[PDB]
């Protein structure tokens, strides 16, 4: 007989990719055509994530994108897993490159801007999609683009960050090649801004036969430019590249640039009625950087504040110099001092600490992680949680939770 | 004439009132009333949810309203006496502050209506309505008269427009024309305050001799004294109060009463003030138009 | 070029230079409302923020979001 998932039977196969290979469906009655990831549920066994997987398939659900490989149904047996995808011809990125040699602006440009609308989708849905490669992205018959593989992907979490590394050498940021927390819109930016680079020059802006020399040429930000194109797209790619996670260019920052402008449709990005729209989301709804600029008129209640003024020093968080064992020891014992519990997971710096409302029967938990700031001092973070009528107030609550904690480890 | 206006507020929940992203400061009713007022001037805010630390929830509200009350009520000299604000606690005046009369906090949940927050406002007489979601339990925003009217004027749309608004102010009756509450140039600081206890107006429009408009003394001037520390001397002219912004200020913004009530409010939502003070030829006052007769001219009509 | 490479499992994990950019140390535009704030970076929102305590009483706080919206809680208590 023949393997099918339902009117899908399968076929050819397209490649191996992440975890599964993956292979074409064709419709038994209409003849449709469809790209279907093999996972053996033998193979997944053996390697241990059981949340990894769980928020992966929950994720590419919902996506509905033209640049973002679309997931119509996943079908699941005993046997292995599968997901259908819709396919795609022309294959990867990095196969149209090499074999048209050098892409122009006329052309990069246009893809370019698809693939950053893309990955602007993920970022606006709190996903990061990890492994951003030419060889990871797909071109339709009309040879726009397609983001495929999400493998590699993670979900993003309120106050959370990304410890994980992986992937090949050259499109990882150079926080990621030095195993650094990363809140993931950056690790994306830098790795498509290399992207932007191959579809310029061909060759990739960080390249060498050996590591770590390649990660010691990433974390440098010096990297070739070619006398090929105009000084705009230089001053993106080095905006954009830029060793400094802080000083790196946002997803904002590149729709602001102008060689990015240039030719871009309206469709990609989903935004008389533009000075109107300004008071929809102006000052009104959110705080303006400062504007060396025509004086214009504050706040009523924003002038006699001003006027009078032309300090004001808030801190991090509780911050001393001892040692790190040495430190969370001559904490623990102030937690424990007071009615609340700790339970602590997986790192020794890292407490979960919890305690019941003393006047309700209210429960706000909370998280404190022992960072490092430099070589004779440590750090130590106080985050809040989430759990899912009352006359008392979480946030408050852990307010009060902290301060308490912190009046035993200051006097 | 409630076919419109009326339905849009019941259409709609007080959160999409709130900013995208905003800030707001609680004290506890342990602090002290001094360290409180300085904490609003540096903080921006003219309004802060008094928490309790015992009951563990949200007694009240502390305005710039406490702190001219506080001032007029307990002082003696200019020069005299640096003596029971200070100590004084948040708690402490608080009950001084109730021995006359028992007034419990108000709040409106985020997924009520807006109307039920117009009537809140209009019902209590409050300028400071707090979101507070009930499921959490964390204030959110402090609503504001001024916040309703630019998110009314600016949200609405053109279509069911062409009838009620286009007729004149001195048509409609709108605002209080017979008794203004105003001070003179030369009037004390401290009987400005005292008028401002004794009535709950939010503004004092200044006076010359000939009685027109040269200044206005807004409650939220007064805040001003614990901004630059100078609240010890309270013999000063309002006048001479106001002189710290008197180079930065374009005018007194006001009205005329044969003007459209469409033409007022829309200069109002952009001026971004909470009231106007209708005058002649001569500037002379003739009577005063704030957000809460707006407000209380748009709920029935 | 593959393939697949490395992870750093020395600790204590060094602080992520995100959180040490906090909103309520950056200044807003002039003309708009004090109560504003820009929209916070996901990252930073659940994280505390406790201000420097040079008064007896002790002033900490942090950005909290909503279901679409997001609020910075400052809270006064004396020590
Ligand atoms: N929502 C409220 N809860 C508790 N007290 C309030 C509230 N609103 C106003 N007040 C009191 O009224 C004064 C503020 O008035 P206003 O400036 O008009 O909002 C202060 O003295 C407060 O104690
Ligand atoms: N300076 C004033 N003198 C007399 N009444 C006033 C004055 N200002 C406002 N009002 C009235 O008080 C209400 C507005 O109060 P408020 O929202 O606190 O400014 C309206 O009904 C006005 O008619
Ligand atoms: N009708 C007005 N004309 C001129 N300035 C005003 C007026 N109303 C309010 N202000 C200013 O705005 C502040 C008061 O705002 P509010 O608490 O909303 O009335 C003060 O700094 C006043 O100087």
């Amino acid at each position: 007989g023949s393997v099918k998932i339902g009117h899908y039977i399968l076929g050819d196969t397209l490649g191996v990719g992440t975890f599964g290979k993956v292979k074409v469906g064709k419709h038994e009655l209409t003849g449709h055509k469809v790209a279907v990831k093999i996972l053996n549920r033998q193979k997944i066994r053996s390697l241990d994530v059981v949340g990894k997987i769980r928020r992966e398939i929950q994720n590419l659900k919902l996506f509905r994108h033209p640049h973002i490989i679309k997931l119509y149904q996943v079908i699941s047996t005993p046997s292995d897993i599968f997901m259908v995808m819709e396919y795609v011809s022309g294959g990867e990125l990095f196969d149209y490159i090499c074999k048209n040699g050098r892409l122009d602006e006329k052309e990069s440009r246009r893809l370019f801007q698809q693939i950053l609308s893309g990955v602007d989708y993920c970022h606006r849905h709190m996903v990061v999609h990890r492994d951003l490669k030419p060889e990871n992205v797909l071109l339709d018959a009309h040879m726009n683009a397609k983001i495929a593989d999400f493998g590699l992907s993670n979900m993003m979490s309120d106050g959370e960050f990304l410890r994980t590394s992986c992937g090949s050498p050259n499109y990882a940021a150079p926080e990621v090649i030095s195993g650094r927390l990363y809140a993931g819109p950056e690790v994306d930016i830098w790795s498509s801004g290399v992207i932007l680079y191959a579809l310029l020059c061909g060759t990739l802006p960080f390249d060498d036969d050996h590591v770590p020399t390649l990660f010691k040429k990433i974390c440098d930000g010096i990297f070739y430019t070619p006398q090929y194109l105009n000084p705009s797209v230089i001053s993106l790619l080095k905006h954009m590249l830029q060793v400094d996670p802080m000083k790196r260019a946002s997803i904002k920052d590149i729709r602001e640039h102008e060689w990015f402008k240039q030719d871009l449709p309206k469709y990609l990005f989903p935004e008389i009625d533009n000075r109107r729209i300004m008071n929809e989301a102006k000052d009104f709804y959110l705080a303006t950087s400062p504007p060396d600029h025509h004086l214009t008129r504050p706040h009523p209640e924003r002038v006699p504040f001003l006027v009078a003024e032309t300090r004001k020093a808030k801190w991090h968080l509780g911050i001393r110099s001892q040692s790190r064992p040495n430190d969370i020891m001559a904490e623990v014992c102030r937690a424990i001092k007071q009615l609340d519990y700790e339970w602590k997971v997986v790192n020794p710096y890292y407490l979960r600490v919890r305690r019941k409302n003393p006047v309700t029967s209210t429960y706000s938990k909370m998280s404190l992680q022992l960072y490092q700031v430099d070589s004779r001092t440590y750090l130590l973070d106080f985050r809040s949680i989430d759990d899912g009528p009352r006359p008392g107030s979480h946030t408050i609550e852990f307010f009060e939770m902290c301060a308490n904690l912190i009046k035993i480890l200051a006097q | 004439n409630n076919s419109v206006y009326t339905s849009f507020m019941k259409s709609h929940r007080c959160y999409d009132l709130i900013p995208t992203s905003s800030k707001l400061v609680v004290f506890d009713t342990s602090l002290q009333v001094k360290k409180a007022f300085f904490a609003l001037v540096t903080n921006g805010v003219r309004a802060a949810p008094l928490w309790d630390s015992k009951k563990q929830s949200f007694v009240g509200m502390l305005t710039i309203t406490d702190f001219i009350n506080i001032l007029h009520r307990y002082y003696k000299s200019a020069l005299v006496q640096i003596y029971e604000l200070e100590e004084h606690k948040i708690e402490t005046w608080r009950e001084v502050y109730l021995q006359d009369s028992f007034k419990p906090l108000v709040c409106i949940s985020p997924n009520a209506s807006l109307f039920d927050a117009v009537s809140s406002l209009i019902r209590n007489k409050i300028h400071r309505l707090p979101v507070i979601d009930p499921e959490s339990g964390n204030t959110l925003y402090i609503l504001t008269h001024k916040r309703i009217l630019k998110f009314l004027k600016l949200f609405i749309t053109e279509f069911p427009k062409p009838e009620f608004m286009s007729k004149s102010l001195e048509e409609l009756q709108i605002g209080t024309y017979a008794n203004i509450a105003m001070v003179r140039t030369t009037t004390p600081v401290y009987v400005a305050l005292g008028i401002f206890v004794q009535h709950r107006v939010s503004a004092l429009p200044v006076v010359d001799e000939k009685g027109r408009v040269v200044d206005i003394y807004s409650k939220f001037d007064v805040i001003n004294l614990a901004a630059e520390k100078t609240y010890n001397n309270l013999d000063v002219s309002v006048t001479k109060a106001l002189q710290h912004r008197s180079h930065y200020f374009e005018g007194v913004l006001k009205c005329y009463l044969h003007e459209t009530l469409e033409t007022i409010i829309n200069r109002l939502v952009e001026a971004e003030v909470h009231r106007l003070v209708v005058v002649d030829e001569n500037d002379v006052v003739k009577g005063i138009v704030s957000l809460s007769d707006i407000l209380q001219a748009l709920v029935l009509t | 070029y593959a393939f697949r490479s490395e992870e750093r499992f020395k600790s204590p994990p060094i602080l992520p230079p995100h959180l040490l950019q906090v909103i309520l140390n950056k200044d807003t535009n002039i003309s708009c409302d004090p109560a504003l704030l820009p929209e916070p970076n996901h990252v930073m929102l659940n994280h505390l923020y406790a201000l420097s305590i040079k008064d007896s009483v002790m002033v900490l706080s942090a950005t909290h979001r909503y279901k679409k919206k997001y609020v910075t809680t400052l809270l006064y208590k004396p020590i």
